[PDB]
């Protein structure tokens, strides 16, 4: 903690490079697409809300899926099995009270069996070689939040929202590290709510400037603008909740003025 | 998979795992094998094993018992650990007539603080430091073991499992059910262990949460808003708690010198925020002359 803030930040920066999925992996998957991946993650978002899981669990589960799919070629009828095993693994890693396995079996409306989920759980662990302590956008965001002059709960919730949105679209977002997406999401959230900008103190912490974040920020800005029009809407619905200060109802800026 | 290992004897046991001393037939290396039982028709791989393994592969440090390998099987999970000859409690039970010499205590403390500062700077809480989980070899190394209860923490932490740390080594913020606890809980446990190394008896041997709390209060004084801002706001704080006066610290652990007492008092600070960090404690004058004395077993 605050004796280790910087040690931890440094270490997460080295680990996010190690745990990065391969950018081009969907090209290499014969039977699945970005679009099918989007469907899975959006379902996982609903599972998350149905079981009241941490946002961290969600971010980990997606990290496991992207890494699993970086090395293992998967049929469309099995994508949701991978996703269930990932989310179960994520919950055991991160939740105080993980849902029991039967609850994971149940949420896949009798598509698969308990024995299948548990064998997939095993295969996932083998494929990831047990490297479950992956850094996520969530873990960086939470650190960046400490640099708000007045802490603003709307900035925080909106940052998480934009962070979550970027989980859905592999196309652009797989090319950016969690620390860079978080940077872009924090600045975009700051700007939208308060008119403020990526704070100088985060430049000294991360070494990132508005200039270095710009590419991701260009993509995230568009994703924000087009959010109500996306085929997948579970995140928008999720962040309508008072628990997240209804930040998905806030209006995006039309320009970033960069 | 297990064909290169040769079990020598059963050595200990957990809730899922049985631990054997074993030997690598090809390299000759003596290792500890933790056999973890797996059930298909239940819950799968236990979360304790999921955390112990993933956290332990990140923690390579001379004072953290090293996970050498994980051996799979559709039925079983075998963890291969570096082997150490005993735990700290057994060493203390066998030092029970003469005591542990101060050079050795200083060396052990300094090594533990190193392992602990390595965990915290890698965002890991151990959450079960007690002398049974601290293994010692014949070279005078001591190392942290059993990461079964550990967890990866986030930077402002959030609320984690409350049911945490063996009672005697459990910190007051956990006892008072704070919303948030952090690295300071491990330091509290090491404080207790530091005291226990000196006298060879537990510092706060309670029987319940309230009993544990009252034993702490009677030794360190009952905390008020002065010593610990927010204490009276804690979820399990009660205004009816007896008010004990803080004792002379030289009576808490009589054989300790000024530096030791100073260091111990920083590890047993009520307020998690002022309690010393493992990192900061490495530079304490208590350790100005630390050697690594290699005991006599
Ligand atoms: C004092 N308590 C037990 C003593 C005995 O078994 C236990 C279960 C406990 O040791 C921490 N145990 C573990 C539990 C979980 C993970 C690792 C270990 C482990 C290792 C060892 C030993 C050990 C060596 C010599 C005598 C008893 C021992 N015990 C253990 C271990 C070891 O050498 N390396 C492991 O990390």
């Amino acid at each position: 903690v605050p004796d280790y803030h910087e040690d931890i930040h440094t270490y997460l920066r080295e680990m996010e490079v190690k745990c990065k999925p391969k950018v081009g992996y969907m090209k290499k998957q014969p039977d699945i697409t970005n679009s099918m991946r989007a469907i899975l993650v959006d379902w996982l978002v609903e599972v998350g809300e149905e079981y009241k899981l941490q946002n961290e669990t969600l971010h980990l589960a997606v990290n496991y899926i992207d890494r699993f799919l970086s090395s293992m070629s998967v049929l469309r009828g099995k994508l949701q099995l991978v996703g269930t095993a990932a989310m179960l693994l994520a919950s055991k890693f991160e939740e105080i009270y993980p849902p029991e396995v039967a609850e994971f079996v149940y949420i896949t409306d009798d598509t698969y069996t308990k024995k299948q989920v548990l064998r997939m759980e095993h295969l996932v662990l083998k494929v990831l070689t047990f490297d479950l302590a992956a850094p996520t956008v969530n873990q960086f965001l939470t650190q960046y939040f400490l640099h708000q002059q007045p802490a603003n709960c709307k900035v925080e919730s909106l940052a998480m929202f934009l962070g979550e949105l970027s989980l859905i679209d592999a196309d652009p977002y797989l090319k950016y590290l969690p620390s860079v997406i978080a940077g872009a999401a924090f600045h975009l959230a700051l700007y939208t709510v308060t008119g403020q900008s990526w704070p100088e103190s985060l430049i000294r912490k991360t070494g990132y400037t508005l200039e270095s974040l710009k590419p991701c920020l260009m993509d995230l800005h568009q994703t924000y603008l087009k959010a109500p029009q996306h085929a997948q809407q579970s995140i928008r619905e999720k962040y309508k909740n008072s628990k997240y200060h209804g930040v998905s109802l806030l209006n995006p800026p039309e320009t970033l003025n960069l | 998979s297990m064909e290169n290992f040769q079990k020598v004897e059963k050595i200990g046991e957990g809730t899922y795992g049985v631990v054997y001393k074993a030997r690598n037939k090809l390299t000759g290396e003596v290792v500890a094998l933790k056999k973890i039982r797996l059930d298909t028709e239940t819950e799968g791989v236990p979360s304790t094993a999921i955390r112990e393994i993933s956290l332990l592969k990140e923690l390579n440090h001379p004072n953290i018992v090293k996970l050498l390998d994980v051996i799979h099987t559709e039925n079983k999970l075998y963890l291969v650990f570096e082997f150490l000859h005993q735990d700290l409690k057994k060493f203390m039970d066998a030092s029970a007539l003469t005591g542990i010499p101060l050079p050795l205590i200083k060396s052990y403390l300094f090594q533990l603080l190193q392992g602990l500062a390595f965990c915290h700077s890698h965002r890991v809480l151990h959450r079960d430091l007690k002398p049974q989980n601290l293994l010692i070899n014949t070279e005078g190394a001591i190392k942290l073991a059993d990461f079964g209860l550990a967890r990866a923490f986030g930077v402002p932490v959030r609320t984690y499992t409350h049911e945490v740390v063996t009672l005697w080594y459990r910190a007051p913020e956990i006892l008072l059910g704070c919303k948030y606890y952090s690295t300071a809980v491990d330091i509290w446990s090491l404080g207790c262990i530091f005291a226990e190394m000196v006298t060879r008896r537990a510092l706060f041997p309670g029987d319940s949460e309230i009993d544990q709390l009252f034993r702490i209060f009677r030794t360190l004084g009952t905390p008020d808003e002065v010593v610990w801002p927010g204490v009276t706001s804690m979820p399990d704080y009660k205004p009816s708690f007896p008010k004990w006066a803080r004792q002379d610290f030289s009576k808490v652990v009589p054989p300790l010198d000024e530096d030791g007492r100073s260091l111990l008092s920083q590890m047993l600070h009520y307020d998690p925020n002022k309690r010393i960090s493992a990192k900061a404690a490495l530079a304490h004058p208590f350790f100005q002359d630390v050697t690594k004395p290699v005991p006599h077993l």
